[PDB]
RNA sequence: AGCCUGUGUACCAGGAGGGGAACAACCCAGAGAUAGGUUAAGGUCCCCAAGUGUGGAUUAAGUGUAAUCCUCUGAAGGUGGUCUCGAGCCCUAGACAGCCGGGAGGUGAGCUUAGAAGCAGCUACCCUCUAAGAAAAGCGUAACAGCUUACCGGCCGAGGUU
RNA sequence: UGUCCCAACGUUGGGCCCGGUGAACUGUACAUUCCAGUGCGGAGUCUGGAGACACCCAGGGGGAAGCGAAGACCCUAUGGA
RNA sequence: CGAGUGGCUUGCUACCUCGAUGUCGGUUCCCUCCAUCCUGCCCGUGCAGAAGCGGGCAAGGGUGAGGUUGUUCGCCUAUUAAAGGAGGUCGUGAGCUGGGUUUAGACCGUCGUGAGACAGGUCGGCUGCUAUCUACUGGGUGUGUAGGUGUCUGACAAGA
RNA sequence: CGCCACACGGGGUAAGAGCUGAACGCAUCUAAGCUCGAAACCCACUUGGAAAAGAGACACCGCCGAGGUCCCGCGUACAAG
């Protein structure tokens, strides 16, 4: 993909329970995959801030419980690295529901947006209340 | 077997060990002709082909050695030229030559400029569509000649769809 | 099952039928092809010449036969010319199919002893030898090298 | 430096093997020997079947190892070494009364031992030791 | 079925040895491009810190931005090249041929060498002449040694000789090039060889670390689960299979680990002062105070504080060289806090 | 099956010594001590005693340098790789191939079919000019055209073809 | 929640060096081996090659079909209980 | 239908060990094979393109994470360039584990008059040793080359 | 778990694409010759490496004195050494 231009230290891993940062209908979501990234033996598929990953509806309305989605990451607990050396870190893990053509499936985003994840989905971005 | 080529009165070969030089008004070539038992000298006025052995492999190489160095005769004298053809359908390709090995830009749309370096003095004279590879040796024109056709191949797709590219139109 | 398992002529003959029982039928549809109405009066006379003794499974027979006068039709259904397989599959063979306690094995199969040097086919052909071909292909399924011999035919 | 060779031969488009042979058989008769241009030297047969061989026993090894020389210069005594039982006190002896050279590093020109040489003329499919080492990545220093 | 994955640890750097000599050497040289030069240069690694630059690259999408880049401090005083060897080409590879020395030596260069008391330069010099004439003479090289003295920071006063390589034009113009250098006092420096924004390829001898087990060593895995309970914590499963029957030497073992050769490849020059403008509040722990000839490496460098590094233009570059990158900030904070 | 079970025989067992890289039973060989000599099997480029032996030929694959064999593989099928021997036919009244020229008309045959003209299908396949030339062997066209095979002549010069 | 991702650092006793004390297991012989081959078909010792200067310290245990136990499995005995 | 190659499975044999060569699966760590799953270079295509399908060279590198089951195998999920297969005493217990196999206890079903039996199922049920030699990882003392200091060379060796 | 660095390019090849070319007047990528062409091979690059028994090279210092060991204060080193 493009630069997310900014260094980041995977705060997830495949299983892990996080926020969903939107209007859809789901509240709580479960990583179970990575987009584009393969491992190592031993080693939990690990993801963080601008992946793209694939979800599975922990919590939620009825209708969306269950259900296997698409989403990605917009923030995140362990820090991250910005090209002036500060580091970056959020009050909890969240990721917002996303669709084929990456367009949230939702209208709103609640909470903050790193601001790394609008160099990637801008769709994503410009749907973004607050941006950081 | 043996062998005895007359030269022609426009040509002067001469030959050291297993190289022989003939040379022309057209220029002169060198080459050397290396096999088990065949002898290869020059006679005063005739060039000669011997060897004591009459088994198939060795009447493969002094037939061979005779259309070498009669084609050598030709070079140096009349020489050996090449004609081709430029063509393209929808991106326009630009052939130049450009130092020692023709260039060709735009090849398919491509960015990056396919080029090959021309072998020995071959003249690669390019007059629009039209291209005309020529020199005394043989050898160094063929070569150069399909290096160019070669320079336009493509694997990746169909060709008789996709058949832009240089092409040899007439062999000496 | 392959060949190699019974394609030897290294066991006993064993043929008599007033001792076997359970004799499987053999495969071959029938040993005379062509116009057997009409008798050997033709011009040309080639033969398939088994090279190694050896055993073939009618099986083998069957499929070589086939695989020739079904080519054959390179002729036509009703042409002219007449093929003869002239070897039958005489000799019983058994599998041992326990293990080596009371190994004699069941009878299995069928299969035709052939010296070499003996003709396994004939064919009867007028100056159209199509039938070479039809032996390429059949001893393409037989176990042995084979030679194509002509005989009454000096029409080269 | 300085190798007062009773005998000095030179393998320039000589038979390996039948030179090496012959060498083998004069040290082990007490005669000190020096093999001159090993790079020139010639072993007949098809270059690429040949260079397999060689390339093989490069790669061949392990822990305790098969140390095998790139150098014309080792190839040609290590040929020699096969022809002695240089792990007996007198082939050692032989053995290391023996020594090869890249090109000829004396004054006088070295001498062609009887049928070790090879007719150019009359033979096509040959190879150098040097063109062998380039081949097997040796650094060309002759 | 058992899932694949890469062996622990690189073949490439062994066997992990102590190193020969704390003084790094090259085996490799780069191209005779340029005009003649000494191909190299030393320093003694003083720490780290910061400095913020502007985004010299032309494709970065950040081009012309404000970036925080860690630098390690090396204190690079002038050296000097108190002699010239030179090499013959032979049927055995490259021979050392005769050396051309000069006369003023530095007052503590005998810590180390013995100094000479009579040498002939020119019968030197000649016999190079004459191997060049003859066409037997390979590359060119400086005998070099530093000045510790120069240094407070570092104990040592007993200076470390090391070989450079001279490449150049042809090679009587590099030749003479050579001697000139030599013939003076051999006295150069960082500017001399160096620009800032060009890429050089740091060596040292690693950070030593005595004898460790596989796992910090070669990165093997401690035990884990209930295995880690048993009785074995930091050893591998096993040392081969049954056959063949022997500890191949492949198999990760404990060992030396540290102190070992390391030249790490294409180190970005950040900037080449002099002064105190690098040094930190406190000082450089473990070091000292800096305030001299100095050269700003970008990110690490192998070996502790306080040891020889050595200098060589890169001899395998991705990038072109960003001449003098803007250096809008260092700082000077204390490394300890 | 280095399997199981007979039989005749020699061997190992209980048999040395020589050979076979090593190796109960494969080859020589049946053996008192010591000594000289000549052979056997096997071997004569080196390791290694004796040939870098002689006349002649083949092989270019390092085939191979492997009697026997659990042990040394290599098969059906294929080969204008190469060497040797034979048979038939054609040829200086000029062959085989290649290159050039010719390949003509009644006539685009009849028939069917809107159509069909060498060449969709069916029938027939006749005669003229001539040194040749099909009522067309193969492509090609909607059907023509166009491109070639057959057939003849020329150029060329020696063996060619099955 | 360090079971794991994926390991780090630290604490205490050992471990290592020194004084003192001071066993056992095990031992046909020889023994620096490695790759192949062969052999009663699972060789440090045979055959062919390769490698190999001697001694010593520490290590984790690949091999000596490692040491420990005249196989509990299986069969056999005109055995026992 | 016919000819083969391999030595992963199974079967057969009974050559080797019954004064014991510690049997599955897994794990950890190392080397290898190619009949190639991905990656590189190619050929064909019922090859427009894109996506494929088949084939050639090729073992450098890679070939991962999880849900049930002791399982191997396999079934299933989601990722992936692909989530290839096989050999090393079915590599690896003087390394681990001990779920299973496989003792002594017990239950159920079936069988048996019964003791008791069943490759039927089920709960519980132990993992010894201070390394002589060899091998390798690292570390030293000596001898040889034949006074010392400093700098090198490079036969060869390792690498993905 | 943080941060820095880890090519390209040459050379020769496979499969393959071709050139010239004969046996076989033609044709033919092959028979002799030649041009290209794989993450594979060689070089390049990193690490080790005078015990390489052909046991190396150079410069200086020294053979009644160059240099080294022990000693002392310590570590950029370290289980003894
Ligand atoms: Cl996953
Ligand atoms: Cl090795
Ligand atoms: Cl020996
Ligand atoms: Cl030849
Ligand atoms: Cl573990
Ligand atoms: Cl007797
Ligand atoms: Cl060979
Ligand atoms: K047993
Ligand atoms: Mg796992
Ligand atoms: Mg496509
Ligand atoms: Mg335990
Ligand atoms: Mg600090
Ligand atoms: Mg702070
Ligand atoms: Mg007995
Ligand atoms: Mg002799
Ligand atoms: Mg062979
Ligand atoms: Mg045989
Ligand atoms: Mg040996
Ligand atoms: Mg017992
Ligand atoms: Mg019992
Ligand atoms: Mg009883
Ligand atoms: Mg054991
Ligand atoms: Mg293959
Ligand atoms: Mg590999
Ligand atoms: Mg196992
Ligand atoms: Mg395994
Ligand atoms: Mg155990
Ligand atoms: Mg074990
Ligand atoms: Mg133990
Ligand atoms: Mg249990
Ligand atoms: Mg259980
Ligand atoms: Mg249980
Ligand atoms: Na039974
Ligand atoms: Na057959
Ligand atoms: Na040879
Ligand atoms: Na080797
Ligand atoms: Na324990
Ligand atoms: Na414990
Ligand atoms: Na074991
Ligand atoms: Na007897
Ligand atoms: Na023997
Ligand atoms: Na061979
Ligand atoms: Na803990
Ligand atoms: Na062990
Ligand atoms: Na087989
Ligand atoms: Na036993
Ligand atoms: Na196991
Ligand atoms: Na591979
Ligand atoms: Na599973
Ligand atoms: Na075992
Ligand atoms: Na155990
Ligand atoms: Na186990
Ligand atoms: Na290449
Ligand atoms: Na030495």
């Amino acid at each position: 993909m493009e630069a997310l231009g900014a260094d980041v230290t995977q705060g997830l891993e495949k299983g892990s329970l996080i926020t969903c940062a939107d209007n859809t209908g789901a509240r709580e979501l479960k990583v179970i995959s990575v987009h584009g990234y393969s491992g190592t033996k031993n080693r939990h598929p690990k993801a963080g801030l601008g992946d793209k990953i694939t979800v599975s509806v922990t919590k939620g309305t009825p209708e969306m419980r269950r259900q296997v989605l698409e989403a990605v990451v917009v923030r995140q607990r362990k820090p991250i690295r910005r090209p002036d050396g500060t580091r970056v870190k959020f009050e909890d893990n969240a990721a917002v529901i996303v669709d084929e053509n990456e367009d949230p499936r939702g209208t709103e985003l609640k909470g903050p947006i790193a601001r790394e994840v609008a160099q990637r989905f801008g769709s994503v971005a410009s749907a973004a209340t607050m941006i950081v | 077997p043996r062998v005895e080529l007359e030269i022609p009165e426009d040509v002067d070969a001469e030959q050291d060990h297993l190289d022989i030089t003939v040379e022309g008004d057209n220029g002169s070539v060198t080459r050397r002709l290396w096999y088990p038992d065949i002898d290869v000298s020059v006679d005063g006025d005739t060039v000669v082909i011997e060897s004591d052995e009459d088994n198939a492999k060795t009447m493969s190489t002094i037939g061979t050695f005779q259309s070498h160095i009669e084609n050598m005769f030709h070079g140096v004298t009349e020489g050996w030229e090449y004609g081709m053809e430029v063509f393209y359908s929808h991106f326009p390709m630009q052939v130049n030559v450009e130092g020692d090995e023709v260039v060709i830009e735009n090849f398919l749309g491509e960015k990056a400029p396919r080029r090959t370096t021309i072998h020995g003095d071959t003249d690669v004279e390019i007059d629009g569509e039209e291209l005309t590879v020529s020199g005394p040796d043989i050898e160094a024109v063929g070569q150069t000649a399909a290096d160019i056709e070669q320079l336009t191949r493509i694997n990746d797709k169909d060709v008789r769809v996709f058949q832009d590219g240089v092409y040899i139109t007439r062999k000496p | 099952k392959p060949g190699a398992m019974y394609r030897n002529s290294s066991k006993p003959a064993y043929t008599r039928r007033e001792y076997i029982s359970g004799i499987p039928g053999k495969k071959i549809a029938q040993f005379d092809m062509g116009n057997n109405g009409a008798g050997p009066t033709y011009p040309a006379q080639v033969e398939l010449v088994v090279e190694k003794p050896v055993q073939i499974r009618h099986n083998a027979l069957e499929a070589a036969r086939v695989a020739a006068n079904r080519y054959v039709q390179n002729s036509g259904a009703a042409a002219n010319y007449k093929f003869r397989i002239r070897k039958f599959p005489f000799h019983v063979i058994r599998e041992n199919k326990d293990g080596m306690r009371a190994p004699f094995g069941k009878p299995v199969g069928t299969a035709a002893r052939v010296h070499g040097a003996n003709h396994i086919f004939i064919a009867w052909v007028n100056p159209d030898p199509n039938v070479e071909e039809a032996w390429r292909r059949a001893k393409m399924k037989v176990t042995p090298t084979i030679n194509i011999d002509s005989s009454p035919a000096g029409n080269a | 430096a300085e190798f007062d060779a009773d005998v000095i031969v030179d393998a320039r488009d000589c038979i390996m093997g039948r030179v090496a042979s012959q060498v083998a058989e004069q040290a082990l008769d007490g005669e000190t020997v020096a093999v001159v241009n090993a790079e020139r030297a010639v072993i007949t047969g098809r270059e690429e079947q040949i260079v397999e061989k060689y390339e093989k026993r490069v790669d061949i090894g392990n822990d305790n190892g098969y140390f095998y020389p790139k150098r014309p210069d080792g190839i040609f005594k290590r040929t020699i070494r096969g022809m002695l039982p240089h792990k007996k006190q007198r082939g050692r002896e032989a053995f290391e009364s023996v020594r090869v050279y890249l090109g000829n590093p004396y004054d006088e020109d070295g001498e062609v031992l009887d049928g070790t040489s090879l007719d150019r003329l009359s033979n096509i499919k040959f190879v150098t030791l040097g063109e062998i080492s380039e081949t097997l990545g040796a650094n060309k220093t002759w | 079925p058992q899932p694949s994955r890469p062996r622990k640890g690189s073949l490439g750097f062994g066997p992990r040895k102590r190193s020969t000599s704390e003084t790094p050497r090259f085996n490799s040289w780069p191209s005779d491009d340029g005009q003649p030069g000494v191909q190299g240069f030393a320093g003694y690694k003083a720490g780290m810190t910061h400095v913020v630059l502007v985004n010299d690259e032309p494709n970065s999408p950040r081009e012309g931005m404000e970036e925080t880049v860690p630098v390690t401090v090396i204190e690079t005083p002038p050296m000097r090249a108190v002699a010239l060897r030179a090499y013959e080409d032979t049927p055995y590879g490259q021979r050392p041929l005769t050396e051309v020395w000069t006369d003023e030596f530095h007052s503590e260069l005998d810590r180390t060498l013995d100094v000479p008391e009579d040498h002939d330069p020119d019968a030197a010099e000649e016999q190079i002449r004459d191997a060049h004439e003859a066409g037997d003479l390979g590359d060119l090289r400086l005998i070099t040694h530093t000045v510790p003295d120069a240094v407070p920071s570092v104990p040592k006063k007993k200076p470390d000789v090391m070989e450079t390589r001279v490449g150049g034009g042809s090679v009587s113009d590099r030749l003479d090039h050579a001697l000139d250098i030599v013939e003076d006092g051999g006295e150069h420096a960082m500017n001399d060889i160096f620009r800032a924004g060009e890429y050089a390829d740091v060596a040292g001898v690693t950070k030593g670390k005595g004898t460790q087990g596989p796992v910090k060593r070669w990165g093997v895995q401690k035990r884990k689960g209930k295995h880690a309970r048993q009785g074995w914590r930091r050893r591998i499963g096993n040392l081969g299979p049954w056959n063949p029957s022997r500890v191949r030497s492949t198999v990760p073992q404990q060992g030396q680990t540290g102190y070992h050769q390391r030249t790490e490849l294409n180190k970005r020059l950040i900037d080449i002062g002099e002064g105190d403008e690098p040094t930190v509040d406190g000082g450089f722990v473990n070091y000292g105070e800096v305030d001299g000839p100095y050269t700003l490496v970008k990110g690490s460098v192998p070996g502790p504080d306080k040891r020889l590094v050595r200098f060589r233009p890169a001899v395998r570059p991705n990038d072109q060289p960003r001449l003098d990158p803007e250096v809008r900030y260092v700082s000077n904070e204390s490394n300890q806090g």
